[PDB]
DNA sequence: TAATCCCCTTGGCGGTTAAAACGCGGGGGACAGCGCGTACGTGCGTTTAAGCGGTGCTAGAGCTGTCTACGA
DNA sequence: TCGTAGACAGCTCTAGCACCGCTTAAACGCACGTACGCGCTGTCCCCCGCGTTTTAACCGCCAAGGGGATTA
């Protein structure tokens, strides 16, 4: 064929949006697709990941640190609003647990 | 002078409210024969100390340090009575009325056979502690534990005072009356009425519950019915005592004596009692060395002391073949354990419905499955007590079983 | 007493059957003490109960000593004489016991009635003047009556009348309000006149002191015009004006002596001094929050300081303690405080010249109370409401020296970089 | 063979404080043991239908991916 | 030396742990049971390594938000010591048992 | 090195959009692949039913969106919307 | 069975509807499944409750509650 | 508005739940958890609406509403 | 799609140190009991607005031509 | 690159939509007795705190094997 300008391409990102209507024709959810609709959620999938990293990031220099570890990821979703009762049912891999302490539970 | 009197109808009062006798009289004292028991009781004139006319009869004092309170006179005793006495005594009768004040400024003496309280010079009881059962004390308590024996009308059961702090003092004469082998004794008993871990040595006439802080006692008379039973996990065992009169603290009642056991309960025991003098006591049964489960293995003395059947828990398997299931009730959710004759919950309270005593029983409904039932039960005595949260094969065994025990539902 | 004689009988003769009995009309119990029927006076009595266990009752009566007249001051002329404290009755059903227990508490109910505790003001001198400050469409609350009276106001030289439809007269004084205040009904549902007394004056059923009058603006019918709204400004603005001229008659009466201060509705908030979050505001004086029923109007004068309470995370409702002056006045809490509000009402503190605290912590107030009502300057021994603040506590180590994480790392990290496409 | 108390204890105790809680009460123990594996069994179950379902022998982590989708329960990042 | 006042300890057992993920139980004793669990079901059935470990990783995650509500069902009943009435009225909430 | 379509990759770009220089987990990498296909199934899923319900057999952008208002809350929700929105219309553009 | 009555419910139920989109019309039938999904998230929503004031050792009922089992129905 | 919610017909439900003495409170707490109920399962039916360009709410709305929701029960045909 | 295999799982283990378990010392916290004041439930007057019988009222759900344009 | 699902009119018609009486059953609030929430308790008791024993779980190292992936 010719160069491969690609459709993600002519969307400017980054998800292989020929290879996710590719995944979408395998549940084959019904007997046609729209072109945009591959496209429309690989842009928010990239768009919501691309705040979560930055959510990341921000606790990595909580962590003052250089490798993002799963623990930060609890320190992101579970501190977050939308995606934590989004994700309330969601369990993490080696993410921790948040520091929760109950004033009770202090002295005089 | 005339020789006697006679009243087959007046009473005397003895430790609370007891009825009539018969009133015989004589130139010397006084026969006073029980209209109800035959008992003859004499007084002679070298005993005569007081008489005072209060309302209505002879309430005499002797030396006998007897208080014969004698009533169910008419008023005019204070004459016929004394037309047989007037020539020796030397004593007339007051028309006190000791003290109406209804004030309860006085102070108490203790009588040499009685309990006197005075309101300036003007008295209200002089009691004898033959009319007290037992006593405690307390700051500022003093317990004066009244058990009446068996009068169907109005019987006092308790009076607790102030007392100040009795400066260098405390309850003395007070405390100074009738003294109310261990064959057995137990270690580490798990109590829950009283709660706590004291323990029971067995006594030949009752029982004992030595503790830490208080102090009980078990009489043989005061028993109902042996209860055993289980928990339903099979991990613990109910050790359950029907018992009448409840014992007190004089604010709570022990009407049901509560231990809790574990399965665990195994070890041998040693009774007391030489090898011949355990079968003349208990007869071919209860040997001086036995073992086992404790709470089989206690229970079969406590059988022998209450010379009463066994109260089994039953074959019912309700929800996941349990023998119970647990109910809202009471500030709590106890467990309902089925029997050959009634129902009892546990825990607090512990409450017993007999089979044949229920008037009826009812259910009430909710709409959703999560244990929306909720049963109550009437019994003839007009009372009627609600149990929630009953689910649906709940409601199958329950309901089959109830119409297994043919009782009245009102739907 | 109970009684006196012995020809002061009971009204049965009950020892001869043994039955329980009570005497009215000298108000007393009779008992049998073993027999021993005796009287006693209810004002010697504290109350009874019932338990039974089958048929088997047991009566248990309470009897006044110190433990029930008091808590072991004394009305009771012996402080260390030997008292009884109850008694407790056993019979059965084969039933009177209880009902004469039900007779029991309306006689405590008929002594309290005859004996009661028992404001008279002075008269209010009513003068038909050239300026009688008179308004109409006021509604009173509390009222006379249960129902909701109506009548008119009327000022005079000495203070207001509330001459009702019926003319019942409502005699207010200068020296007995404390706070007259005036909210009007701007997104309001009334305009009230509020006149906070110091004395609870006896007038209807009740003596009351926190008195408001009223003129309502509501709106909802349960029977697009834009004459309704003008019509609704017509009996909001063009009565208000009036209003505002009845306030120009009273303080044309009072010369600003009995002020009507402005409310501060920029520092208004809706919080719970009454544990119900109504439009509270502060005025020249007071803070308060008479805008619904019943007004809490604090005197700001007798406020020691101010204790700010759940100053934390997590809490858009916080309290806040009212530290008095007089703590023989109970400390209130005025509750459910918006955060965003907390340094308005901190300025309002700096305008109400108080240095006052936070905190988040909490204790029994009441114990502080008997802490401080022994000596006014003994919880000041105590470091003052500094006891408010931290001071923490001595321990070992807190141990967190080697708080570090895996030195032996994972070395996942960058995966590849070589990778194609198709179509 | 009584390996149901291979859970100690103390590691018990430590699921207890990374649980947060204050005090410890000995009754507990057999209690959780008993929620434990009987919520395991749940998902071992049908769990064992998936291997079955790809007719092999040995039990791998897809499999517990489709029993959290019956669970509700997913974590992520393991399939492989 | 001193033995510790209460709760302090545990307050720094807590703040060591509430950062930590690691597992608390062993790979082998956990193992045991599971194999032995899983032949009650059906022989023959072998496991990998890493389903252990992410079920391993999966009990304790369950079991730990299970923690926590009891917990809350503590400070619910207003006592420092833990209560077994909790977990079943816990699960009569989330419905799993009955 | 285990060459699939696990995506891993756009992840390894757009953290460097944001965060040049941060280290990741490779974990975390597979957390976020998973999560992504974790996303998918309850677009597609819903988006099936939705097609079903109006009985039309085709699955067009309002589609997507419509369950994307059901799935995602808020302001996050609609600036996914107005991405999704300008790329859709991109490719309109081409 | 039913104790909602319908109208005052019904006009607070299409008082919602124009904080999402004003302007709309509805069925009268629909109304009536929102009563029973209504009153199907009271009852239970009550049972735990109950329970909790049972644990709680109360006859009466309070707030917190209210706020635990939800937060143990995973709501918040 | 919300002020309709009489405190009887709280009370019947309460006793439906079997509860007997109640709080004050808990009646202008309900209330609000009444809305957060409501606002889930009517935005979705808004949506459902504007999905299928309609002037008017079905029960279908409510039917597919309740199955996001996790909230489904049945009894008019579903 | 039948052979092929190498890429996974296993039986029991040499070492030995950090972790598991009983107990002694002692201590920390539930808890039922004592009041003691208190607010929601019952009886009841009062409102009064809601279910229903009836009106007039009109704009929205539904299926049939059509021919087509974006997915296949 | 052939194809058919559906947006654009269009008719049908009807499911509601907004009120006016009837009346009539349901909710508001006043007054009140009280069952139950709340503060102090005191008593016993049940885990810390190691102490000591132990002990067995995990690394380095061994072969044995086996069955699912991987190739026309």
């Amino acid at each position: 064929r010719a160069k491969a300008k690609s459709r993600s391409s002519r969307a400017g990102l980054q998800f292989p949006v020929g290879r996710v209507h590719r995944l979408l024709r395998k549940g084959n959810y019904a007997e046609r697709v729209g072109a945009g609709a591959p496209v429309y959620l690989a842009a928010v999938l990239e768009y919501l990941t691309a705040e979560i990293l930055e959510l990341a990031g921000n606790a990595a220099r909580d962590n003052k640190k250089t490798r993002i570890i799963p623990r930060h990821l609890q320190l992101a979703i579970r501190n977050d609003e939308e995606l934590n009762k989004l994700l309330g049912r969601v369990t993490i891999a080696q993410g921790g647990v948040l520091p929760n302490i109950q004033a009770v539970l202090l002295p005089k | 002078m005339a020789e006697t009197l006679e009243f087959n109808d007046v009473y005397q009062e003895v430790k609370g409210s007891m009825n009539d006798g018969r009133l015989r009289l004589s130139r010397q004292g006084i026969i006073f024969k029980n209209s109800k028991t035959g008992k003859v009781d004499n007084i002679q004139a070298g005993e005569l100390t007081e008489g005072i006319w209060r309302r209505h009869g002879l309430k005499l004092l002797t030396k006998n340090g007897h208080v014969y309170k004698y009533d169910g006179f008419r008023e005019s005793e204070f004459e016929k009575l004394s037309d047989f006495f007037k020539t020796h005594y030397r004593l007339e009768l007051m028309e006190k009325d000791l003290c109406v004040k209804g004030w309860n400024w006085g102070t108490v003496k203790f009588g040499g056979q009685l309990l006197s309280f005075d309101i300036g010079d003007q008295p209200v009881f002089e009691i004898p502690l033959s009319n007290v059962s037992q006593c405690t004390t307390g700051k500022n308590e003093v317990t004066l534990e009244f058990h009446q024996n068996d009068d169907a009308e109005v019987s006092l059961m308790e009076v607790r005072f102030y007392v100040p702090p009795t400066q260098x003092x405390x309850x003395x004469x007070x405390x100074x009356x009738x003294x109310x082998d261990a064959i057995c004794i137990f270690r580490e008993l798990q109590c829950l009425t009283p709660r706590g871990r004291y323990d029971i040595r067995i006594y030949p006439t009752f029982l004992h519950l030595h503790g830490k802080t208080f102090d009980y006692k078990i009489p043989y008379t005061t028993v109902l019915r042996l209860f055993l039973l289980p928990h339903k996990d099979q991990r613990q065992m109910f050790f359950v005592i029907s018992l009448d009169p409840p014992i007190k603290q004089g604010q709570t009642r022990y009407h049901f004596l509560i231990l809790l056991f574990s399965k665990d309960e195994d070890i041998s025991l040693t009774l007391n009692m030489n090898e011949e003098e355990v079968e003349k006591r208990f007869e071919g049964r209860l040997t001086k060395n036995m073992s086992g489960s404790l709470y089989e293995m206690v229970s079969r003395v406590m059988k022998a002391l209450v010379n009463r059947k066994i109260t089994v828990p039953g074959n019912f398997q309700g929800h996941s073949g349990a023998q119970c299931i647990t109910c809202s009730y009471k500030a709590s959710s106890g467990l309902l354990y089925p029997l050959e004759r009634g129902f009892i919950y546990v825990h607090k309270p512990p409450v017993h419905i007999r089979f044949d005593e229920i008037s009826f029983v009812n259910f009430a409904r909710g709409t959703t499955t999560t244990r929306s039932f909720d049963f109550e039960i009437e019994t003839k005595q007009g009372t009627q007590y609600t149990f929630s949260s009953i689910e649906r094969e709940e409601y199958g065994k329950l309901f089959d079983f109830v119409n297994a025990k043919k009782l009245n539902i009102k739907n | 007493v109970s009684y006196k004689n012995p020809s002061l009988m009971p009204k049965e003769p009950h020892i001869r059957e043994m039955k329980i009995y009570i005497d009215k009309k000298y108000e007393t119990v009779i008992m049998p003490v073993f027999g021993i029927a005796t009287p006693f006076h209810i004002a010697t009595i504290k109350n009874i109960s019932m338990s039974v266990e089958g048929d088997y009752t047991y009566l248990r009566i309470n009897f006044y000593c110190p433990g029930s007249a008091l808590g072991r001051g004394n009305i009771f002329p012996n402080p260390e004489a030997t008292f009884v404290k109850e008694i407790t009755y056993r019979a059965s059903n084969i039933l009177n016991l209880q009902n004469a227990f039900r007779i029991i508490k309306e006689v405590q109910k008929r002594y309290k009635x005859x004996x009661x505790x028992x404001v008279k003001q002075d008269s209010l001198v009513i003068n038909l003047n050239r300026s009688n400050p008179k308004l109409k469409d006021l509604y009173i609350r509390p009222n006379i009556a249960q129902k909701r009276m109506q009548g008119s106001l009327e000022a005079h030289v000495n203070g207001f009348r509330f001459t009702s439809v019926r003319g019942d007269k409502v005699d207010i004084l200068y020296n007995n309000i404390k706070h007259a205040l005036f909210q009007p009904c701007d997104g309001e549902m009334i305009i009230v006149l509020h006149f906070h007394l110091k004395n609870a004056i006896m007038f209807g059923k009740k003596r009351h002191t926190d008195v408001q009058f009223y003129t309502e603006v509501g709106e909802i019918t349960t029977d697009d015009d834009l004459y309704a709204e003008q019509m609704e400004r017509e009996m909001r603005h063009k009565l208000k004006t009036a209003f505002k001229n009845f306030i120009e008659k009273v303080e044309a009466l009072t010369k600003e002596e009995l002020e009507f201060e402005v409310p501060f509705r920029d520092l208004g908030f809706n919080g719970a001094p009454y544990r119900s979050t109504c439009l509270l505001q502060p005025t020249s004086s007071a803070l308060v929050n008479a805008t619904e029923w019943p007004p809490f109007v604090v005197t700001l004068d007798e406020v020691e300081l101010i204790h700010f309470e759940r100053v934390q995370f997590h809490l858009k409702n916080f309290d806040m303690v009212i530290v008095y002056k007089d703590y023989s006045k109970k400390v209130t809490m005025i509750n459910a405080i918006p955060v965003a509000s907390l340094d308005p009402i901190k300025e309002w503190l700096n305008s109400c010249d108080l240095k006052y605290t936070e905190g988040v912590q909490s204790l029994n107030w009441t114990k502080i109370m008997k802490t401080i009502v022994d000596d006014p300057e003994g919880f000041f021994e105590q470091g003052g409401w500094s006891f408010l603040x931290x001071x923490x506590x001595x321990x070992x180590x807190x141990x967190x020296x080697x708080x570090x994480x895996x030195x032996x790392x994972x070395x996942x990290x960058x995966x590849x970089x070589x990778x194609x496409x198709x179509x | 063979r009584d390996n149901i108390q291979g859970i100690t204890k103390p590691a018990i105790r430590r699921l207890a404080r990374r649980g947060g809680v204050k005090r410890i009460s000995g009754l507990i123990y057999e209690e959780t043991r008993g929620v434990l594996k009987v919520f395991l069994e749940n998902v071992i179950r049908d769990a064992v239908t998936y291997t079955e379902h790809a007719k092999r022998k040995t039990v791998t982590a897809m499999d517990v991916v489709y029993a959290l989708k019956r669970q509700g329960r997913t974590l992520y990042g393991f399939g492989g | 030396p001193h033995r510790y006042r209460p709760g302090t300890v545990a307050l720094r057992e807590i703040r060591r742990y509430q950062k930590s993920t690691e597992l608390l139980i062993r790979k082998l004793p956990f193992q045991r049971l599971v194999r032995e669990i899983a032949q009650d079901f059906k022989t023959d059935l072998r496991f990998q390594s890493s389903a252990v470990m992410a079920l391993q990783e999966a009990c304790e995650a369950y079991l730990v938000g299970l923690f926590e509500d009891t917990n809350l069902c503590a400070i619910h009943a207003k006592r420092v010591t833990i209560m077994p009435k909790d977990i079943q009225l816990a699960r009569r909430i989330r419905g799993e048992r009955a | 090195r285990s060459r699939k379509e696990s995506y891993s990759v756009y992840v390894y770009k757009v953290l460097k959009q944001v965060h040049p220089d941060t280290g990741i987990s490779s974990k975390a990498m597979g957390i976020m692949n998973s999560f992504v296909n974790d996303i998918f199934e309850r677009i597609a899923g819903e988006a099936s039913r939705l097609a079903h319900y109006n009985k039309r057999s085709t699955i067009t952008s309002r589609e997507i969106q419509t369950a994307v208002r059901l799935l995602l809350p808020g302001e996050l929700a609609k600036h996914a919307v107005s991405e999704g929105t300008k790329a859709v219309t991109k490719y309109t553009s081409s | 069975e039913l104790l909602i009555r319908k109208l005052p419910f019904q006009r607070l139920v299409r008082e919602i509807a124009q904080d999402f989109k004003t302007d709309l019309r509805f069925q009268s039938s629909a109304v009536m499944a929102l009563q029973e999904a209504c009153e199907a998230y009271l009852v239970g929503l009550f049972e735990d409750t109950n329970l909790c004031a049972i644990h709680a050792k109360r006859v009466t009922i309070m707030p917190k509650d209210i706020q635990l089992a939800r937060r143990i129905r995973g709501e918040r």
